[PDB]
């Protein structure tokens, strides 16, 4: 069965599935957990940085795309680079040409279409990364979840990566609470760190292991690492 | 400035009784300066002859080109090309460069191996064909050659007479042209033999 | 050249002289500057003969294909294709085109495409070398919704004058009537319009 | 999109055969019979118009085509492949010869051109060979009359007479018997009609047989007069009537 | 050059002079300006000789291939569209001025194409340097419903108007008749009104007059 | 033999294109969406499954507009659907640019049709995993259409596709019979909200959000617009009522 | 994609061999035999016409001996059609060399270019190799008489005597048995005919099944001459060598 | 090796399976069609089966207007039908533009046929699952019927039929002509030829038709048009008042 229909993305299985795309999605589940959640004033990202040895470093999980937008990744780091870099150009094109900040909703549409192209033509390969994009534009704070399939969704919060379901449930539960954390970032960040620690198991989040990103009303998307995330662990 | 008048030289072809003649001068100069007195402008591919006046570099180029073409032609057609066909080849070869032509004035002469008929023809720089039954002229002293031929010439001359006539036309024409002269050669073609003679003329 | 198109109660009428000159020599004295691009969409050609003929032939091709696929094209559309060709190639074209067509819903319509390649929709429009001499006349005699006769007369007079003054015009005056009734060709000779 | 078949679809087998060229030839074998015979003053080529429905009008179709005013062709194999090859052949005779020398190519060379087309269809990327074989007949001033056969492989050879298609084997044998180097054109036409009769099952008349000859110049078929050297086409397809009249003296 | 076109009751006829030139020198005293596009579609051409010849052949070649493909006689409007579209493509750089005519399944036709690509249609036309001389004769004698003989006369005279009065024209008259039902008839050198008078003396030189320096035989056999 | 379902342009021995058929599987498995052609326009409705309370309400919009007078809604692989719309948008712009007149719904249909049909011709491309219902108002009326992954499309009075594809087709046929004289835009909206609620029973497991848009000559000026606020709540109730 | 039907005509076998080349050679092995014998005062080329008939026009035929230049010729073994594509590009290369340098192309130079072309199809392009092997027989003033051989692989080598096509092992042995350096052209001509006569798969060796060519320097001239024998010529020489 | 059944290359028997399987797809619509020649008009009849009630019957058709004078009827799936139609329309327009006269029905056929022959030889191009019937009243040939298939083959006919029950329709007409001895329907008006067409359709298929079970196209001198439900209804009644 599946063996005869997963040799490439230009083939449909008899049940209408695209395995190559599905295997890609797998790369994400194999990736380190990361969480995203927003209120009406701020949008936050919390990521668990993974490392190789104890002599190595903890690979970055969060990338800034512009002063009002950014994303965290789970999966093939090289692909996140390619995609976030493409998102940076699009943010840039909007500024230069229209002197307009690229809306998160639109960034999402752009991503979706770019991903899609790699799932209908011979020779390509789906992207093997998942992205959580936060940003503050003309219509407030936003959170998007990008999957290699091409599906981009707008949520109040979510998590992707290994053991992500733990955090996702916690958020799904805490919803009515955090969605109202307005005018207070430190609180939204805590609800963030808590939700993510709901997907821990192996260890406990440390200072050079945790990574936080925050964007909002009067807050330009900024990243926090090490000592900076101390006051939250 | 005018390409067809940098090097100089002239060519003339005539038809006689079961024979054709073609002659040219031997000058090759650069404006007023004479450089070579051995630059012949007549070539042949099989029994077909081709005279080429104009910008020397193009005169050389076209010769190398028609050698090349007539060669492959013989290899595929398994026979030597005829005057009539060669004319067509020359014409299309030239018009091929219609918008940046070779600055030359080709003259074709020969007897059709199959029909025994004499044949001569002239071309302008872009391939226009002129197939006369009497004579074709070309070169910096073409006006002179025209006056010389239109007078001297008469039909069915014998190989021995045609020689005198074409030599007189060439010589006296060249002597009124500062860019022609410095020697000359004359070819007399019959269905069996071809005689090449060099003429004695002024060297000024 | 003197050309014009006038709309009226029943539709529209196109008129033109028949002179095409190359210098002071009248190359053709019986020219037809009234070209058909569709059943009831025609045009008046001024400017380079080669340029307008080539543009016309292209528009006709496009409208024939437009039809096959989406049915009958509007007069406004035929004007658009003309305008597209004219504007996009403005630097290698010398064509002044008047587009007139008969619609059942819009009745008569006239579009003029001047040298720049811009488009102008009007009740009537004149163009060509001789058109300059009859600007004042036409402005003073045109009236909206005239009858076929009043219009065939407005055009016959206007063009007789243009031909009178402009040496680049002359020959016979040709007309084309476009209405629900169909397509009618008209011709008037010197002997007639000269003494008006 | 974009033809991603940039590799050969015809390759070598361990035995040393070229499958597709072989299979292609198989298709030629299956096709209707067609033959050719060279006389001393002409050549003739013929085949059978195997109508594919009594509702179809076999006149609206030519198995015997004109390549140049002095060269005709006929085949055996796949009709559509022949059709496009005839167009290509007529074009190449112009683009690669008449437009350069101002004269139509000589049989062998035009034949050589066609062969090249087929050969490439044997090695170029993403294509199958041509499923037909051609019997090309013509005449040129320096070579006289000739008859060549071109195979899907791209090979070709000259023949005094030959046949291809269904009953080729039988037909060939019959021809080897009747042919000689003293035949007049009419004789060959007769022999042709005879040879053809064997391969024909059903009806055999001017409406089921298609035959053409490369004989003398038909000035009457020129269309204009006033140019001595232009004498008219040598290629002439016979009419339904012309055929029957001979079928009686068969 | 002087070329003309005249339609008559059952066909069309085209004529031309036979003089070719470069500046004021006569290049060819008898060249052919009448071109065959197809058996019954002939084109007369003025302008740059090599261009009318070349453009004539090209379209001629394509019309033949087209004819063969469609299994239909060539149409004059086909030659007219292929010609004009070619000339227009070249912005006028191909100096061809042509009067194309002939008969086909749809009747008899007469057109003219200018180097820039515009085309005209009519019962009589002329192009070339003799253009005006000819047109003067046509505007003076053309009448509706001419017979094949009247048309040839008219055409022939119009060409003569050019030979005599135009310095760019001369020598002979070439005619081509295309009648609706018959084969087109090409009449090369229909008129030869300029035969040179016999020369006053023979210039045959006495052998040995020319001084030679060297001599030898040439090898042609490979 | 077999394996006639591994390459996208291959004909099976019975003349089918399995890859295309499999594409349809992707469709049938998607959310249900419908189109109702009223007397002077068309209405589009779609089912939006609430996979969780985390999805922001009224956000992830499905229905798309082409130009200003065309509406599109599809079932199946969403990304594939946007890709199709994006092509329609350029397809429309190209048409308007040269002909000035906004593209006729019929012409637009074939533009989409030829495009989709083209993805079933080569094995280097995959067929579209979506069936699309689209339409609008033009020079002569309103038109409703549905395009299949095979490239096939026809004009409809009513149309549906997706999971609840059969409940809907049943309901739509009822409307046709009980309105031989036509349905108004106002009515088509409510009648649409109901059909979605009913077709949602083949997915009754997950909760859902409704989405409707209409293009009516008298209601929207021949322009495409989403039904929001009040008129929407009203149709929501009209359905909630007849669902019980 | 298309990768499915790709034969990969350009890869190595685990034994470091090129399948296609190998197989193409296998093809050549069934081709008419061709021999090239190089004497002190000339070179001889002879080949056996594969498949003949009473009806085959032999005077107009040529399926193995082709003239490339005035001083170079080749005998072919393999696909005639393939051979021609290569034969023509060689004739051109010959002419270009002349046009550029104003000197006749050295035999080896022409051979190397032709062999490089073959080598190409062996390393890139996904195309099949040319099913052809050549025996080049030419003369130049830098090496005099030369005999070369090239095959599908793109390799070429020089020989005193050599054969290609069918029954090469048998032909080579017979040649290797009676070839002597001080040989003369007519000697070579005989050795040639005799060798074929013993390898022929046919009953007898008749003229109608042969092609013959010699590159000699007729003393009464001083220039090398190519002579491709006519049917009546092969027939004569056949009787003389004592094969009647 | 067994892929000689997936792309268009030869099988050992010298056959092209993909071409054959394409032919198979033509009968997919389960619709028959037929064309006959009048004295100076050409008529094409085709079944029309609009089963769904949600469909807008007016939009269903396998008859196309290629040009002012050429009509084409397609036997096969609609997406391939429309692809073929568009290509034909373009080829039509372009031919006019380049040669200055309307493309003749036979020529357009030959052009589409050659186009198909290509998909037969090129591996990346699949054939089209459709048979094309072109009709018109050529200014030189008169009433014409030319049909092309996925094989790249085409020819002209006195009349022809296509579809699942093609053979029944064929033998029917075959007999009619064996009888009449002439190659057309000796009728002046087209309505009578349309009626003849519909009649023999009924006789061969052994079925009665309503005004929504057919689709008719007519080609006359300088125009090809299709009939409306009513135009047919009126034509149907006429044959009724004869039986
Ligand atoms: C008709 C005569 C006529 O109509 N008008 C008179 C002038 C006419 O042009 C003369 C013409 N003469 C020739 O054609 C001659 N050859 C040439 O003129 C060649 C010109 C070449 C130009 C090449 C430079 C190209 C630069 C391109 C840059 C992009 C003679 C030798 O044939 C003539 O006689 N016309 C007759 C038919």
């Amino acid at each position: 069965f599946r063996n005869n229909y997963d040799g490439d993305t230009v083939t449909f299985s008899p049940t209408g599935r695209l395995f190559q795309v599905e295997y890609a999605l797998e790369a994400i589940k194999q990736g380190s957990v990361t969480v995203g959640l927003r209120s009406n004033t701020h949008a936050v990202l919390v990521a668990l940085k993974r490392n190789a040895d104890e002599l190595s470093s903890y690979q970055k999980k969060i990338i800034k795309c512009d002063e009002h937008m950014g994303l965290s990744l789970a999966g093939l780091a090289p692909d996140a680079r390619v995609l976030s870099n493409y998102l940076r150009q699009q943010c840039n094109y909007s500024s230069l040409v229209f002197n307009r900040k690229l809306a998160v909703e639109r960034a999402g549409h752009l991503l979706c279409d770019k991903a899609q192209k790699n799932t209908q033509s011979y020779g390509g390969r789906p992207y093997g990364v998942g992205l959580l994009i936060i940003g503050y534009d003309k219509s407030g704070a936003h959170l998007l979840e990008f999957q290699p399939s091409g599906n981009v969704t707008e949520l109040y919060g979510t998590a992707i990566g290994a053991r992500s379901q733990g955090a996702k449930t916690y958020l799904e539960r805490t919803l009515d609470t955090f969605i109202k954390i307005d005018g207070n970032p430190d609180e939204l960040i805590k609800a963030g760190v808590e939700a993510i620690s709901q997907s821990l198991r192996d260890e406990s989040l440390t200072v050079d292991n945790l990574s936080i990103a925050i964007v909002g009303k009067d807050t330009p998307f900024t990243i926090y690492d090490g000592e900076a995330v101390a006051k939250y662990i | 400035s005018d390409p067809s008048s940098i090097n100089g030289g002239i060519v003339v072809a005539m038809t006689g009784k079961d024979c054709v003649a073609i002659a040219c001068d031997l000058r090759l100069g650069s404006q007023s300066l004479g450089v070579s007195n051995k630059f012949e402008k007549i070539f042949h591919y099989g029994h077909v002859f081709l005279g080429i006046t104009g910008l020397a570099t193009d005169v050389t180029t076209l010769n190398e080109m028609f050698r090349y073409k007539t060669n492959l032609y013989k290899l595929k057609e398994e026979r030597a090309i005829e005057p009539e066909t060669f004319t067509q080849l020359v014409s299309s070869s030239l018009y091929e460069r219609r918008f940046g032509p070779y600055f030359v004035g080709p003259v074709v002469a020969g007897i059709n191996s199959k029909s025994g008929k004499p044949f001569i023809a002239g071309f302008d720089l872009i391939g226009c064909i002129d197939e006369a039954k009497d004579f074709i002229v070309s070169g910096t002293a073409s006006d002179q050659l025209f006056g010389m031929c239109e007078s001297l010439y008469e039909p069915n001359l014998e190989p021995e007479d045609l020689f005198e006539t074409i030599s007189q036309a060439l010589l006296n024409a060249a002597d009124r042209d500062a860019l022609s002269g410095w020697g000359a050669v004359v070819y007399i073609i019959k269905k069996d033999e071809v005689v090449k003679r060099y003429l004695k003329m002024r060297q000024d | 050249t003197s050309i014009m198109a006038v709309t009226f109660k029943d539709g529209v009428i196109l008129g033109a002289d028949s002179r095409t000159t190359t210098g002071a020599y009248i190359a053709n004295r019986v020219t037809d500057k009234l070209t058909r691009v569709h059943d009831k969409i025609w045009c008046c050609r001024s400017g380079s003969a080669a340029d307008t003929q080539a543009i016309a032939d292209i528009v006709q091709y496009h409208l024939e294909l437009y039809t096959s696929q989406y049915g009958t094209p509007s007069t406004e559309t035929a004007a658009s294709v003309f305008k597209e060709l004219c504007y996009e190639n403005k630097d290698n074209l010398t064509a002044g085109i008047i587009v007139a067509g008969y619609d059942d819903k819009n009745k008569g319509e006239v579009y003029t495409i001047p040298l720049g390649g811009s488009v102008h929709k009007l009740p009537y429009a004149i163009a060509g070398s001789g058109s300059t001499f009859i600007y004042g006349y036409c402005d003073k005699n045109f009236r909206e919704n005239m009858s076929k006769e009043e219009t065939v007369d407005f055009i016959k007079h206007s063009l007789s004058q243009a031909i009178k003054w402009d040496g680049s015009s002359g020959g016979v005056i040709r007309m084309v009537v476009l209405t629900a009734a169909g397509v009618e060709r008209l011709i008037f000779y010197p002997d007639e319009y000269e003494q008006l | 999109m974009t033809d991603r078949y940039s590799f050969s679809l015809t390759t070598f087998s361990p035995s040393g055969k070229l499958g597709q060229i072989d299979y292609a030839l198989t298709a030629v074998k299956q096709g209707v019979t067609s033959l050719g015979i060279k006389a001393t003053n002409g050549v003739v080529i013929a085949t059978e118009k195997k109508s594919s429905s009594p509702l179809a009008m076999s006149e609206t179709l030519s198995k015997v085509s004109l390549l140049t005013p002095d060269i005709g062709a006929v085949y055996s194999g796949m009709g559509p492949d022949y059709r496009v090859l005839v167009d290509k052949s007529r074009k190449v005779a112009h683009t690669s010869y008449k437009r350069i020398y101002g004269e139509y190519p000589p049989t062998k060379l035009l034949v050589s051109e066609v062969a090249k087309i087929m050969q490439e269809a044997t090695q170029s990327g993403g294509v199958r060979p041509f499923g037909v074989s051609l019997l090309i007949a013509g005449h040129d001033e320096f070579n006289g009359f000739s008859l060549y056969q071109v195979d899907p492989s791209g090979s070709y050879f000259p023949w005094k007479a030959t046949a291809i298609g269904k009953g080729s084997v039988a037909a060939k044998t019959f021809l080897e018997k009747r042919w000689n180097d003293e035949l007049e054109l009419e004789d060959a036409i007769h022999i042709a009609l005879l040879t053809l009769k064997e391969s024909v099952e059903g009806e055999f008349n001017g409406d089921t047989i298609e035959l053409a000859i490369i004989g003398d110049e038909n000035p009457d078929l020129l269309g204009y007069t006033g140019i001595p050297t232009d004498k008219g086409p040598r290629f002439r397809k016979l009419t339904s009537q012309e055929i029957n009249d001979r079928l009686e003296a068969l | 050059t002087t070329i003309v076109g005249v339609k008559f009751n059952n066909g069309v006829v085209i004529a031309a002079d036979t003089r070719s030139t470069q500046g004021p020198i006569v290049a060819d005293k008898n060249c052919a300006k009448l071109h065959r596009i197809s058996p019954k579609i002939w084109c007369a051409g003025a302008g740059t000789a090599a261009d009318t010849e070349a453009v004539t052949q090209l379209i001629g070649s394509n019309i033949e291939l087209h004819s063969l493909y469609t299994s239909r006689e060539p149409r004059v409007v086909s030659a007219l569209q292929m010609l004009k579209q070619h000339l227009f493509k070249y912005q006028g750089h191909i100096g061809a001025y042509l009067i194309v005519a002939g008969v086909d399944p749809t009747g008899s036709h007469l057109f003219s194409i200018h180097a820039h690509g515009s085309t005209d249609v009519g019962y009589y036309l002329s192009l070339g340097s003799g253009s005006l001389a000819a047109m003067a004769v046509l505007e003076s004698h053309w009448k509706q419903d001419l017979t094949k003989e009247e048309a040839i006369k008219l055409a022939s005279d119009a060409i003569q108007a050019g030979i005599w009065n135009d310095l760019g024209s001369g020598s002979n008259v070439d005619v081509c008749v295309m009648e609706i039902g018959k084969d087109a008839e090409y009449l090369r050198n229909y008129l030869t009104p300029n035969v040179r008078e016999e020369k006053q003396k023979s210039y045959k030189f006495p052998r040995g007059t020319t001084a030679v320096l060297k001599e030898s035989i040439v090898n042609i056999c490979d | 033999g077999t394996g006639y379902d591994l390459s996208n342009s291959v004909f099976s021995p019975d003349g089918r294109n399995f890859q295309v058929e499999y594409a349809v599987k992707a469709v049938e498995n998607g959310t249900t969406s419908i189109g109702i052609k009223c007397n002077d326009g068309v209405v589009f409705a779609v089912e939006k499954l609430i996979t969780s309370k985390l999805l922001v309400p009224q956000k992830n919009v499905k229905i798309q507009v082409v130009d200003r007078h065309i509406g599109c809604v599809y079932s199946g692989l969403i990304p594939d659907g946007r890709h199709l719309v994006n092509r329609g948008r350029e397809e429309a712009a190209s048409f308007k640019k040269l002909y000035k007149t906004p593209i006729p719904i019929p012409a637009f249909a074939d533009r989409l049709g030829q495009y989709v049909q083209a993805h079933t011709l080569y094995n280097s491309v995959r067929p579209f995993g979506v069936s699309t219902i689209f339409g609008g108002v033009d020079k002569n009326g309103a038109h409703l259409y549905m395009l299949e992954p095979s490239g096939s499309y026809w004009g409809y009075k009513g149309a549906a596709t997706g999971k609840g594809r059969q409940s809907a087709k049943a309901e739509l046929e009822k409307l046709v019979d009980h309105h031989p004289e036509g349905l108004s835009a106002r009515e088509a909206v409510k009648q649409a909200a109901k059909i979605i609620y009913l077709a949602h029973e083949d997915n009754k497991e997950k909760d859902f959000e409704l989405e409707i848009s209409w293009c009516s000559l008298s209601e929207t000026n021949g322009l495409h617009k989403f039904v929001k606020g009040d008129l929407l709540q009203e149709a929501i109730d009209f359905a909630q009522k007849e669902i019980n | 994609g298309s990768r499915r039907y790709d034969s990969r005509t350009t890869i190595f076998s685990p034994e470091g061999r090129l399948y296609q080349v190998e197989y193409a050679l296998e093809s050549i092995s069934h081709a008419g035999t061709a021999i090239g014998i190089m004497a002190s005062d000339g070179i001889v080329l002879a080949a056996e016409r594969k498949v003949t008939s009473t009806l085959l026009e032999q005077d107009t035929s040529t399926e193995k001996l082709y003239k490339l230049n005035d001083k170079i010729a080749v005998a072919v073994a393999g696909l005639t059609a393939d051979a021609e594509i290569l034969i023509n590009t060689a004739r051109i290369h010959a002419q270009n060399y002349l046009k550029t340098y104003n000197e006749d192309i050295p035999v080896e130079i022409l051979v190397r270019r032709l062999s490089d072309i073959k080598q190409g199809y062996t390393q890139h392009g996904g195309l099949r190799p040319f099913g052809v092997s050549f025996i080049y027989a030419g003369y130049d003033d830098r090496y005099g008489y030369q005999l070369y051989t090239s095959n599908p692989s793109g390799n070429y080598t020089g020989w005193k005597a050599i054969s290609v096509g069918a029954n090469t092992s048998a032909a080579q042995t017979l040649l290797q048995m009676d070839y002597k350096d001080d040989m003369k052209v007519d000697d070579a001509i005989e050795l040639a005919l005799k060798t074929l006569s013993k390898t022929t798969d046919s009953s007898a060796l008749t003229y109608d099944r042969l092609e013959f060519a010699t590159i000699r320097k007729g003393a009464n001239d001083g220039e090398v001459y190519q002579k491709i024998f006519k049917p009546q010529e092969i027939k004569d020489i056949l009787v003389k060598t004592g094969i009647t | 090796a067994g892929y000689d059944r997936h792309i268009t290359i030869f099988s050992p028997e010298g056959r092209l399976y993909q071409v054959e399987y394409a032919f198979k797809a033509t009968n997919q619509t389960n619709i028959n069609s037929l064309a006959v020649r009048g004295k100076d008009c050409t008529v094409v009849i085709s079944q029309k089966k609009v089963p769904d009630k949600l469909l807008d019957p007016t939009t269903v058709s396998y008859i196309f207007c290629i040009s002012r004078t050429i009509g084409m009827v397609v036997n096969g799936p609609i997406p391939d039908a429309r692809n073929a139609a568009l290509r034909a329309k373009a080829e039509a327009a372009e031919f006019r533009y380049k040669y200055g006269y309307d493309m003749p029905c036979d020529v357009l056929a030959k052009r589409m046929a050659n186009l198909s022959q290509i998909y037969t030889q090129r591996a990346y191009m699949r054939p089209l699952g459709v048979i094309l019937t072109f009709v018109s009243v050529d200014e030189e040939l008169g009433p014409s019927i030319y049909k092309t298939d996925p094989a790249g083959y085409y020819v002209g006919y006195k009349a022809t039929a296509t579809g699942p029950k093609q053979q029944e329709i064929t033998t029917n007409l075959e007999n009619h002509f064996k009888k009449s001895k002439i190659d057309h329907i000796n009728e002046e008006s087209w309505e009578k030829v349309v009626e003849f067409a519909i009649t023999h359709m009924i006789d061969a298929l052994g079925t009665e038709f309503s005004k929504n079970d057919l689709e008719v196209g007519v080609a006359t001198k300088d125009k090809f048009f299709t009939l409306s439900a009513e135009n047919i209804e009126e034509r149907l009644v006429a044959i009724a008042e004869q039986d």
